[PDB]
RNA sequence: GUAAUCGCA
DNA sequence: ACAACTGCGATTAC
DNA sequence: TTGT
């Protein structure tokens, strides 16, 4: 319930949020380097991960809220989610 | 909000400049918050 | 649509000793400089007077009373006659004593000290800039050691070139005697230094460009084949790389921030304004007295003789630095340094950080004037905009307004007579109080303000009691039950605040919860029961009749008013069935069911009997009459809603 | 010998604890004192422990409470000092210090304050054998040994044998090395231990070994050992055995230990705390003796024993303990029930115990071991939920520090009956059945089945196999829960609320007993201590309001009564005579009736007619509509007494002077003052008057004024000269005002079944609904609370009360009356109502169509209501929380010295706080100007605030403040004291200029 | 209480300061993607602003920059509309602030969010308050 | 002015 | 090393 | 304590 809500929002681990999500994310991180080259691999991987994570992060929170009968609109959950998934981390290889 | 001394020392050593575009920023300063009637249009 | 551009930029940074000196330094008319704190004394013995050149000194900070001075002659600031700004005999200026609140001080330190935040935090900015390890710096600061070369921009005859000198056993007595003793003193700074000079010389004599260049070179070198190694070696390479990146970032920021790393080691320590640490006595001031005592003892030992033993002055330097650490931030090193009662001392970091710290307790949350709390009761005959307010609270909240009213009307000559009349509970005071708040909005609020509906606005109505009445339909919003709950009251003074309260924060403008946009104010417990009893229905089948009507409702009313009057006259019961004629509307919600029976006569008029209504028609397919079969409850609810709408529409005109 | 055939005394726990303390703890502590010998000649002083004699207090309790003095006893012990030069030992008796004494009620008097010592529940020393499953692999098993000081000698086992102690911070430690250091030669170790193959295959000190007697016993129990009780030390055999069990746990031969079991916990009583305080005082005394001997050697004088010892350590130690210890709290005397329920509390939180945050969830739940020993429905609501609990009625504290409960033994024997206080661990290995035996199925009665308890489980077994039986009705509850009639028909959740609300009742001016009760009010009033019980048989020759004279066996004893005193919670205490002149009274009977007690039974409320129906919204949520009869007949009138005192503190410059003639004050005040600067007795005062007038030279006017809400008669004033402080002390002037409070809108009322409400309207009797009798109901309650909070026993109570009032009967019913049959409460209630209806021919009381419900009329219109309503006379209490106390209002009066925000507290005339959760709502609504005004000029902006009054009086518009509030300026000053700058630096968009705001 | 506090902080800054940001992208909401719950689909569509026109043959049911309502959702589920492009705080062109069209209908009254409203705080409270249940 | 302790909803 | 509900009110102890 |  509420502990599960806290858990998803503070994304301690991606395995906690979902195993399929972590599997797909690591699969994209591994495979997307091969195809689409350097400039159009990172961008498309970031977009795909953003879409999948947002969809997942919402569906989970909305299911947790609806299991108890609490009806909330997805817009409020979206504003918060965007902030979670709005930043990117530069890898250690690139320094300029 | 959680680690006051750490972020204060970091901003002091860096020399950060904050533009008060947030609510709590004007709350601490004691001014008109740029929300609702405080938003000039 | 050019927007209104407001530009405000708060700025934070490390301050030079010159600025912390200029925060306190002032030039008296005689020509002396004030601001230095040099004596641990706060107040005189059994005189309760500020001691001179002390923590509460009048000369360096300001006078303790408005217009009075320590010399004993009162003066008036801003008078037409020429008056000296400060007494010649006594340094204290003639000014309002608000300065003690905003005036700072500074203690000159003979031996420099190091800031706890930069040094003893797990990310050490000093250890980051100076590639020397953190343990080496912590030793050189706290445990008597020596650094061989602290200056890299001056000539150095000695070729020690060592990082940490664990002992002074190296030959130095033959070296000092050989050179002139004054000469040895002159170059020892470029030579091995100890305690707090090596750190300052390293931070001062440093080239950030060379630092970023060397760090970039070392970063380019590392990472070639470190990942191929074991997890331990890869981890070490990664940590080193992260340290190098942090060093590059720190140096790049230091290049273009008009801030110098020299300011991390504090030459002079500022002193808080006296009023902010008022003595009852505070720990702040206890730590201040301790550091003042240790610093003056160190200065005495230094000025006594150069032949003094190095061990004593070094131990006193360590004591001064530990006192500075306990004053600035205690608990980072892990030593509590308890008081005489085995209680830990509070520090400035403990003052700012915490729930009970400066920020959360003061800036983001505060109490206001014009406020009152009381228990809440139901007022079931109030409107959504009106709330019951007790008079003993209103007289205190609107006291200034009723004073103005008593002054305006020929009832009170001055503020004192008006206040006395208000205290005497005269009858005209209550009339003026009523006339005052007829158009003033009251802001009620609750302690568990979870949602945005915790604070609303109502129109206060004067009541004779001590319990704040509240409308029943508005309870859900406040999560309020009358089992002992209490609420607060707030009065908007400014006209803009009054307009905001009257327009935005009223109940009639907030009827939908901001979660899913659903009605938040609805009949809940007793009104729902009444409505359910009204619209429940009647016994239809075996309950109403004992035998089948096959072997064998009655009242017919043309208007709803007639049926309601008959119910008031007890002619018909609440659930008693009846027939009501309708004027060709067909708005009754019912099931899609065909007529149970249809009677068709020769002349052409056919009667269509439905489940809940009868519709008589003629040969011309014309609906002659419609009769609805219902009870007084449904028609009463329909009539009350329709009459509410119609009365609203009529009252609008 | 006692408590096995009747309900024991509620205060017997503190009584026996203080008795055991005085009996043995003082001598045990005096035995361990060392021989003071600190010199080269080794001049040695000694205290003859055998000559230990306490002395009676010099003053009485009624003088200690009046003069604010401690009630203690004098400890005199003969001492012998052998001087170096004299070569002889002179023997004299010395006054070590004062030891506080406990009253018969369990309370102690220290500095004129009544204080109680709450018990603490602490884990017993022993070996615990917990287990923990690893993330990958087999589960790790660990054994912890707990010492009295709190040592933790852990032992762990990995996937291998790996018998590693966790004492060291490092990875591990060798158990064989520890055994060899203990003294084992590595041969007898393997010879003695079982499964030696596992041990051989694998290839500070005083506090850890400071096991208590309890520790020794427990160690012996878990690990079968034959070590004598006396040898309370961690022997290596114990360690060896521990290791053996640990290895055995790996192969399945073991059982882990439950650390929530009572048998694994000890209870610390007042004796345990007083013994440690006396030990600390003895240590301080030995230090002082060494110091004074060192000083006498410096002064070249051989002094008498009296010169060495000073009475300071004992007195200051006991005073500091009673003042600052977390387990020494002031007695709650709101009502007689609070005095008894306060001393039964057992607390987990305390010195050496789990803090609120530290406590795990497991700690706060009922363990089957708590049955009959601890209350499962009495806790403290808040962050400390499940950590503060009460003690069962029939419980006792055992020899080994364990709570014990009385269990009947149905097993056949010579006596065939026994009442044994089995300890927590012993009752587990017994078949305890709480059911009755009234069942026959054509077979022998012993073949019947009954639910029972075994091995902390529930099961159904034959009557042949049940060893024990729990007969006592009040065995599993406490005083608070047991005072709830028909508790079976109420939810367990509401029971805690009712127990908490019974504590809040206010003693009324008049007292009336309850028609329906549980029968525990008698012993509650007996043990409360607010009752006059004779201590001698005789006849009452003289009866007076102030004193009662009892003449017996040729001796006359005088008992002083209490006339309108004041409690700690501003509640009046008064006593009235019950026995008339000329009747005989035994040793134990009631002579007089105290407050909230009539006829010898606890009476915290009144019996009023009640109807359960909605009335025009006045009952919405919980709210009560009451009639004016309760007002003009003084049904719920109460007296409250509040004290105000200001000391005449003598400053170094000048002492305070108390004068009546003080200038700069209006002539409307000072009328009440006498020639001396004090108010006169019998003077009515109000808010803003002067009670004590002082010149205060150091002149000024530090007087005493009345705050908002204080309007009462001045009953008595006390001039208290303070002495015994080693110097002249300031005099204390204490005034007392009595405020008669009637029932008003906003007051809280409650019922014993968890029903609580706030009065909302006082309608006249003519508007109130009336029965078919013609009488208007006193209160109307909301009928929708019953399905919500699940309180069904209230209905029963109401009905039985109506029946009793009509038939003039009082019903004392023990809980769980359904053990006799089914619907026993319903049968009883309906039977009594019928009888009432027949005897007084009021047919309405029992309606055959709807039993318990009648049809009432409306007072306004006179028309009957459609559906029948419940009519009864429950017991309603008036709670302490009252509207007058909660009313508050501030305009602009006072500010804090440093923050400059308005002050906090109702007495200090402070405003309300706008927290972060309210700033968020204000920002969500969009009211920026309201937030700005509240954050600047209603709170902290000195200039703006000064200008606000002028602008409001003149009528001009209030300008928007532009300067920073004092809170921000403070921050800047603080941060710049921390060498951090902060500047506003606003930039103009017009001309691109930076302007600093200071 | 703790959960309600943290959330507010993260999203405190957001406030509606623009009528439109100019984004041409929108999320596609389709029933068959998530097992097709009708009530959930209706709750998702209601309150959002369309980012692309919906065509059923030559006729256009709803154009761009239009606020979906219960009637529009019923028409869509009746005509069996294909994945619909709507505006959302995700497709906004800024992270410090959003616009009226990206947010959509206001929960308070039932129209576009007016400039100056702080929706960040509102969302935090609307998520925290039902957390008790 | 700070603590300790209890209560409140 | 860091944080773990919101406030209010009462008392005694410094 | 509990987890970070
Ligand atoms: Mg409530
Ligand atoms: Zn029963």
């Amino acid at each position: 319930g509420l502990p599960k809500v806290e858990q998803v929002l503070e994304v301690r681990s991606v395995d906690s949020i979902s195993m399929n999500l972590e599997k797909r994310i690591e699969g994209w991180n591994k495979c997307i380097t091969r195809i689409l080259g350097i400039p159009w691999g990172f961008l498309i991987g970031a977009e795909l991960t953003i879409a999948q994570s947002r969809i997942s992060l919402v569906n989970k929170i909305q299911q947790v809220y609806r299991s108890q009968g609490v009806q909330i609109h997805n817009r409020h959950l979206e504003i918060i989610v965007r902030q979670i998934t709005s930043k990117v981390l530069v890898s250690e290889d690139g320094m300029s | 909000f959680q680690e006051t001394a750490r972020v204060l020392a970091k901003a002091a050593l860096r020399g950060r400049i904050d533009w008060l575009k947030g609510l709590k920023e004007n709350v601490v300063l004691g001014g008109v918050i740029p929300v609702g009637t405080g938003f000039k249009g | 649509m050019i927007d209104r551009y407001k530009h405000q930029q708060l700025r934070i940074g490390s301050v030079s000793p010159q600025q912390i000196s200029a925060w306190a330094t002032k030039i008296l008319p005689n020509g002396e400089i004030v601001g230095e704190v040099t004596k641990p004394y706060t107040f005189h013995y059994k005189t309760n007077k500020p001691e001179k050149d002390g923590l509460f000194c009048e000369r360096i900070f300001g006078p303790i009373k408005s217009g009075i001075c320590a010399c004993g002659n009162y003066r008036v600031i801003g008078d037409e006659k020429e008056d000296p700004k400060f007494c010649e005999q006594c340094g204290v200026e003639f000014v309002d004593s608000r300065i003690r609140r905003y005036q700072m001080g500074y203690i000159k330190l003979a031996c420099p000290v190091t800031h706890v935040w930069y040094l003893k935090r797990l990310p050490s900015y000093i250890a980051n800039l100076l590639d020397k390890p953190l343990k080496e710096l912590e030793g050189l600061v706290y445990c008597d050691f020596s650094f061989a070369r602290p200056i890299t921009k001056k000539p150095t005859f000695l070729r020690l070139r060592g990082l940490f000198e664990y002992e002074i056993q190296s030959w130095k007595y033959s070296i000092p005697l050989f050179f002139t003793t004054q000469g040895f003193d002159t170059f020892r700074n470029r030579e091995i230094s100890t305690g707090a000079g090596a750190i300052r010389e390293q931070l001062a004599d440093l080239d950030l460009r060379i630092i970023i260049e060397n760090s970039l070179v070392e970063w380019e070198e590392l990472g070639e084949e470190g990942h191929t190694g074991n997890e331990w070696e890869d981890r070490k390479v990664g940590r080193r790389k992260d340290f190098l990146v942090r060093r590059v970032e720190l140096a790049k920021h230091f290049i273009r921030t008009n801030i110098e790393p020299e300011w991390m080691v504090l030459c002079l320590l500022p002193v808080l304004p006296p009023e902010l640490r008022p003595i009852m006595s505070s720990d702040i001031n206890e730590l201040y007295r301790r550091v003042i005592y240790r610093n003056n003892t160190l200065t005495d030992l230094l000025t006594t003789s150069r032949s003094t033993p190095g061990e004593l002055v070094m131990c006193q330097e360590k004591l001064v630095q530990e006192a500075v650490d306990t004053l600035l931030d205690n608990g980072i090193r892990g030593q509590p340094m308890r008081d005489g009662h085995n209680k830990v001392y509070k520090s400035f970091s403990d003052v700012i950080e915490g729930k009970e710290g400066r920020f959360r307790e003061t800036l983001l949350g505060k109490r206001v004037d014009y406020s009152g709390r009381s228990v809440i009761v139901v007022g079931p005959s109030l409107s959504l905009h009106r709330c019951g307010l007790p008079r003993e609270i209103a007289i205190e909240l609107f006291q200034t307004f009723v004073i103005r009213g008593l002054i305006r009307q020929h009832l009170a000559s001055n503020i004192g007579v008006a206040k006395s009349k208000i205290r005497e509970k005269e009858p005209i005071v209550w009339e003026i109080l009523q006339e005052v708040m007829q158009g003033h909005p009251v802001l009620l609020n609750r302690a568990p303000t979870l949602h945005r509906l915790g604070i609303q606005a109502f129109q206060p109505v004067l009541v004779e009691g001590r319990a704040i009445c509240l409308h029943p339909l508005v309870c859900k919003g406040f999560n309020a039950d009358f089992d002992g709950d209490q609420m607060a009251v707030h009065v908007p003074l400014s006209l803009e605040a009054q307009v905001e309260a009257r327009l935005l924060m009223f109940s009639h403008m907030n009827l939908l919860s901001p979660a899913i946009g659903d009605p938040i104010s609805v009949p809940t417990q007793d009104m729902l029961i009444g409505l359910y009893v009204l619209t429940s229905g009647n016994h239809r089948g075996i309950c109403v009749n004992r035998y089948n009507p096959c072997n064998r409702k009655e009242p017919f009313f043309s208007n709803s008013y007639d049926a309601i009057g008959a119910y008031r006259q007890k002619r018909i019961n609440l659930d008693s069935p009846l027939w009501l004629r309708w004027r060709l509307d067909q708005r009754v919600i019912a099931s899609r069911e065909t007529p149970i029976e249809v009677h068709y006569e020769s002349l052409g008029t056919f009667y269509e009997i439905y489940g809940h209504y009868l519709i008589v028609r003629s040969l011309k397919k014309q609906i002659l009459f419609i009769y609805i079969r219902t009870t007084v409850g449904h028609i009463a609810l329909y009539r009350e809603i329709e009459e509410a709408i119609q009365g609203f529409s009529r009252a609008y005109s | 010998n006692e408590g096995i055939s009747t309900i024991p005394g509620f205060n017997q726990i503190q009584f026996e604890g203080f008795c055991r303390f005085i009996d043995q703890g003082l001598t045990e502590e005096l035995y361990k004192f060392p021989k003071i010998e600190d010199t080269d000649q080794e001049i040695e002083f000694q205290l003859f422990v055998e000559t230990y004699q306490l002395v009676e207090p010099l003053i009485k309790e009624r003088d200690a409470v009046y003069e604010s003095l401690t009630y203690s006893s004098e400890l005199y012990v003969s001492a012998g000092l052998i001087w170096k030069n004299s070569r002889d030992m002179q023997e004299q008796t010395i006054f070590i210090g004062n030891i506080p004494l406990m009253n018969s009620l369990g309370t102690s008097i220290v500095n004129g304050i009544y204080r109680i010592v709450i018990n603490q529940i602490l884990q017993s020393p022993g070996i615990y054998y917990r287990s923990e499953l690893d993330h990958n692999g087999i589960s790790v098993y660990t054994g912890t040994i707990i010492s009295d000081w709190g040592g933790r000698s852990e032992l762990e086992i990995d996937r291998k044998a790996r018998i590693w102690a966790r004492v060291s911070r490092k990875q591990k430690i060798s158990i064989l090395v520890l055994s060899s250091a203990m003294g084992l030669n590595l041969r007898e170790i393997l010879e003695n231990v079982c499964y030696p193959e596992i041990f051989l295959s694998f290839l500070f000190f005083q506090q850890r070994c400071e096991l208590g007697r309890i520790g020794r016993r427990n160690m012996n129990r878990r690990l079968n050992l034959d070590i004598p009780q006396n040898n309370t030390f961690l022997l290596p055999r114990d360690i060896l055995a521990a290791a053996d069990h640990l290895i055995g746990l790996k192969f399945g031969m073991g059982a882990l230990d439950d650390m929530n079991h009572l048998k694994n916990k000890r209870i610390r009583s007042v004796a345990d705390l007083l013994q440690d305080q006396f030990g600390l005082a003895l240590v301080r005394l030995e230090n002082v003796v060494r110091g004074t001997i060192c000083g006498a050697i410096r002064h070249k004088l051989i002094p008498t024993p009296q010169n060495l010892v000073t009475s300071t350590p004992l007195t200051t130690t006991y005073e500091s303990f009673f003042g600052l210890h977390p387990l020494s709290q002031v007695l709650d005397r709101t009502n007689p029930l609070t005095q008894i329920v306060h001393g039964r509390k057992l607390s987990y939180l305390g010195p050496g115990g789990l803090t609120g945050r530290t406590a795990s969830f497991r700690i706060r739940d009922i363990h089957p071991s708590h049955y009959g020993r601890i209350c499962p429905i009495d806790t403290s609501e808040g962050i400390n939920v499940g950590l503060i609990g009460s003690l069962a009625i029939h419980a006792r504290i055992g020899h080994w520090g364990s709570l014990e409960s009385p269990f009947y033994e149905i097993s056949e024997r010579s006596t065939g009956v026994r009442m044994l206080y089995l300890s927590p661990g012993r009752d587990e290995y017994y078949m305890v059945a709480a059911g009755n035996s009234l069942a026959l199925n054509q077979d022998i009665q012993e073949e019947q089945v009954v639910p029972a308890r075994y091995r902390q489980e529930f099961l159904t077994i034959a009557w042949e196999q049940v060893h024990l039986r729990s007969i006592f009705p009040f065995q599993y509850f406490s005083i608070g829960a047991s005072l709830i009639p028909f508790i079976e028909h109420n939810d367990a959740n509401r029971a805690l609320m009712s127990s908490n609300m019974q504590r809040q009742a206010v003693p009324l001016s008049r007292s009336e007993k309850c028609i329906v009760g549980t029968g525990l009010e008698r012993q509650a009033a007996l043990d409360s201590g607010a009752l006059a019980i004779a201590e001698r048989e005789g006849r009452v020759v003289y009866t007076n309001t102030d004193k009662i004279l009892l003449a017996g066996n040729g001796d006359i004893l005088s008992i002083p009564l209490v006339i309108y005193q004041r409690s700690n919670k501003n509640t009046c205490m008064h006593q009235k005579l019950q026995v008339p002149r000329g009747k005989c009274i035994k040793k134990g009977q009631i002579l007089a009736d105290g407050a909230a007690t009539v006829g010898g039974e606890l009476a915290l409320g009144k019996n009023v007619l009640v109807a359960y129906m909605p009335w025009e919204g006045y009952n919405s949520e919980d709210a009560v509509l009451i009639s004016e009869r309760l007002v003009y007949e003084d049904i719920y009138t109460s007296f409250h007494i509040r004290k105000y005192e200001i000391q005449t503190h003598v400053t170094s410059q000048g002492p305070e002077k108390v004068t009546n003639e003080i200038p700069h004050l209006e002539a409307h005040l000072l009328r009440n003052l006498d020639k001396n600067g004090i108010v006169m007795l019998g003077s009515w005062v109000e808010t803003g008057d002067i009670l004590v007038g002082k010149l205060t030279p150091q002149s000024k006017e530090t007087c005493l004024k009345l705050p908002i809400g204080g309007r009462g008669r001045v009953i008595d004033v006390r001039w208290i000269q303070k002495r015994g402080g080693s110097s002249y002390n300031p005099e204390t002037i204490r005034v007392y005002i009595l405020q008669k409070r009637e029932i008003k809108v906003g007051d809280k009322v409650a019922g014993r079944h968890g029903n609580k409400g706030i009065i909302s309207k006082i309608l006249p009797r003519q508007d109130m609904p009336y029965l078919q009798d013609g009488r208007s109901v006193d209160m109307v309650f909301n009928p929708l609370g019953v399905p919500s909070r699940m309180n069904v026993g209230q209905i029963f109570e109401c009905s039985l009360g109506l029946a009793g009032s009509l038939l003039d009967r009082h019903y004392r019913i023990a809980p769980f009356d359904e053990r006799y049959e089914q619907e026993a409460s319903r049968k009883l209630v309906f039977s009594e109502l019928y009888e009432a209806s027949k005897q007084t021919a009021n047919p309405w009381v029992f309606e055959p169509e709807y039993p318990g419900k009648s049809r009432i009329f409306d007072g306004r219109t006179g028309n009957p209501f459609e559906q029948p309503v419940i009519i009864g006379k429950p017991y309603i209490l008036k709670l302490i929380h009252q509207v007058d106390d909660k009313i508050h209002g501030r305009s602009s009066g006072h500010y804090a010295l440093v923050t400059q925000q308005p002050l906090r507290g109702r007495a200090k005339q402070g405003g309300q706080r706008v927290g972060e959760m309210e700033v968020w709502a204000l920002e969500g609504f969009g009211v920026a100007h309201i937030l700005q005004e509240m954050l600047t000029y209603k709170s902290d902006h000195i200039r703006a605030r000064q200008e606000v009054l002028g602008t409001t009086i003149i009528g001009g518009t209030i300008p928007n403040p532009e300067d920073a509030p004092e809170s921000f300026r403070l921050l800047v000053r603080e941060l710049r004291s921390l060498a951090l700058e902060l500047n506003h630096f606003l930039v103009s968009e017009k001309n691109f200029q930076i302007n600093r705001k200071e | 209480g703790y959960l309600t506090r943290r959330l507010v902080e993260v999203v405190q800054h957001i406030v509606v300061r623009r009528t439109d940001c100019g984004t041409a992208r929108g999320i596609s909401v389709s029933p068959r993607n998530g097992m097709m719950p009708e009530r959930i689909f209706i709750q998702t569509l209601i309150g959002r602003v369309l980012a692309d026109d919906i065509y059923m043959g030559p006729r256009c049911i709803a154009t761009r920059n239009q606020d979906i309502g219960i009637g529009l959702v019923n028409r869509f589920i009746t005509f069996r509309a294909q994945p619909i492009s709507i505006r959302t705080p995700f497709t906004c062109r800024s992270t410090s602030w959003i616009c009226r069209l990206c947010y959509g209908r206001s929960p308070t009254h039932g129209d576009l969010v007016e400039l100056g409203e702080a929706v960040g705080i509102i969302a935090g409270q609307s998520i925290g308050e039902p957390g008790t249940q």
